[PDB]
């Protein structure tokens, strides 16, 4: 998604 | 014997495998408070929280949560805070934040905008004539001056309390050039840098807590902190080879989840540690050196 940085 | 070390690492190539054993071994902390729904949409990214015992409380009385760790380098006596990048709802939150905490410097590693993504809000304001105002924090910021080089930029802003009527300086160091996941050109523009910060004293034990962030706020960030507690440390001790890295990532872990997030990241730091020994040992030149190497022009 976009709220996931890994 | 760090540079002992680097050598079997890189002459075997292992940074990917070395890397690996510090996440294996990194701690593990609840992250309650960052997880309740309410606090949602105050976290960028819901896969980096700050742990509960470490989170940064704000001093309103309504909801006290923001994604930022206190990490309190004890043998090295330097506390950071590491932060996320403030998200467009809680720019007022992240300058309560610095007032609270009484930092002097905010540390700035990635840029608003990457590779097309959205990575950071426009928490400080761009020219000297449009100031801005926080209403959910009651607080304003102005921007004073800005002396722009070649890969970063200083900024003296001026924050004051609404309430209070009172102000301080902030300064503010944006390092331009470092992508997500990426490392710093050289360790010649790297140590340039982290050098200016440590001469401004926003690290001075009189100040609160640096405040340093990138996007996430865990792998240049990390990245940064390592370097300076470890550069801090073979300045202290007696004996400056003793000092190991990966123990200081460690511990530094022990504050913030995933602090360094490639291989790459962790490699350049011994590049940094090592390369910024030179001065801690006297060769007073060599930041000289660094300046002509980082062309900050
Ligand atoms: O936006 V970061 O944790 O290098």
């Amino acid at each position: 998604d976009a709220d996931e940085y890994l | 014997e760090m540079e002992k070390e680097f050598e079997q690492i890189d002459k075997s190539g292992s940074w990917a495998a070395i890397y690996q054993d510090i996440r294996h071994e990194a701690s593990d902390f609840p992250c309650r408070v960052a997880k309740l729904p309410k606090n949602k949409n105050r976290n960028r990214y819901r896969d980096v929280s700050p742990f509960d015992h470490s989170r940064i409380k704000l001093h309103q009385e309504d909801n006290d949560y923001i994604n930022a760790s206190l990490i309190k380098m004890e043998e090295a006596q330097r506390s950071y805070i590491l932060t996320q990048g403030p998200l467009p709802n809680t720019c007022g939150h992240f300058w309560e934040m610095v007032w609270e905490q009484k930092s002097r410097g905010v540390v700035m590693l990635n840029r608003v905008m990457e590779k097309g993504s959205l990575k950071c809000a426009q928490y400080w304001p761009q020219k000297e004539e449009k100031e801005m105002i926080f209403e959910d924090t009651n607080l304003k910021l102005t921007l004073i001056s800005e002396d722009i080089k070649s890969y970063y930029t200083v900024r003296q802003l001026e924050l004051e309390n609404l309430t209070t009527q009172e102000t301080r300086e902030i300064l503010h160091f944006h390092y331009t050039t470092w992508p997500d996941f990426g490392v710093p050109e050289s360790p010649a523009s790297f140590l340039n840098f982290l050098f200016k910060v440590r001469e401004s004293g926003s690290l001075s034990p009189e100040h609160g807590p640096v405040v340093v962030h990138c996007s996430a706020g865990i792998g240049r960030s990390g990245t940064f902190c390592l370097a300076d507690t470890c550069l801090l440390l073979m300045d202290k001790r007696k004996d400056p080879s003793s000092v190991d890295i990966k123990k200081v990532l460690l511990e530094m872990r022990k504050f913030r989840m995933g602090l360094i997030q490639t291989a790459d990241q962790l490699r350049f730091s011994y590049l940094a540690v090592i390369e910024g020994a030179k001065f801690i040992m006297g060769d007073s030149s060599v930041q000289d050196q660094w300046k002509e190497l980082s062309h900050e022009d």
